[PDB]
């Protein structure tokens, strides 16, 4: 086509979606990770995770307001990944890398899994 | 704005 | 912080939200523009438009499944802007620029209004 | 991935 493109549009959209998340506006699901609860937008979770995409396209699970993750999932690893979904920034540290990688594999977040594998390979 |  | 950032994340999120829109997945509102209807995600509309942000943060309108725009709004201008919201690409043409600018002013989409004003100034 |  003959379209023009606004370079910062995608980043500005995500920044605003994160602002809605911070003020708990139009969040439509609670993700339960052991004793912790995380409110989010189903659409953002689906756009970032192969697991949430599969969950919310299911004719029965699409209507659930609460999703319980596997008990092996670490709440801090989930929190770091939820922040990454809404910001593009990943708080990857020596102390959390194993939990973050395991959570990203479970959530089917291929690019996060890739950088975790590379950071782990550099330290061996 | 750019030409994509 | 000491975060790392995935450059293409925001663009990949928006691409996936547009894929959900194309398959009519988790759309939660109909925007009525005269005889035309447009299905969309409330969160994406709020993230792109000062008007939709004001509408869906209202304690009564946040719950509406149908929103009727002012009858002066052109359905083609709206369609072009809805496409821009989900893609960052604006199909701006000599034949549609006046309708697109008027629709962007009504929707409170400041960056679109700015490029329309500049393209109009260049042709005078 | 980059240093932002
Ligand atoms: O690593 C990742 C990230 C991700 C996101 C989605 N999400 C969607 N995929 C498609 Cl094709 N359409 C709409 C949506 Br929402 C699917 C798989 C994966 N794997
Ligand atoms: O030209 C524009 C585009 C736009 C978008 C929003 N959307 C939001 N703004 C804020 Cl501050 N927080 C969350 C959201 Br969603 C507000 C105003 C405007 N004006
Ligand atoms: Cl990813
Ligand atoms: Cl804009």
């Amino acid at each position: 086509d003959s379209c023009i493109q606004f370079t910062r549009h995608a980043s500005d959209v995500l920044l605003n979606l994160n602002r809605l998340r911070s003020r708990d506006i139009l969040t439509d699901v609670v993700i339960v990770v052991s004793r912790e609860q995380f409110r989010a937008h189903k659409t953002v979770l689906m756009a970032c995770s192969g697991l949430f995409y599969s969950i919310f396209t299911d004719q029965l699970k699409c209507n659930l307001s609460v999703i319980n993750l596997d008990p092996e999932i670490n709440p801090e690893g989930f929190c770091i990944l939820l922040d990454f979904m809404y910001t593009s920034r990943l708080n990857l540290r020596e102390g959390n890398i194993m939990a973050v990688m395991a959570t990203a594999m479970y959530l089917q977040m291929e690019h996060v899994v890739d950088t975790c594998r590379k950071f782990i390979k550099a330290s061996e | 704005w750019v030409i994509p």
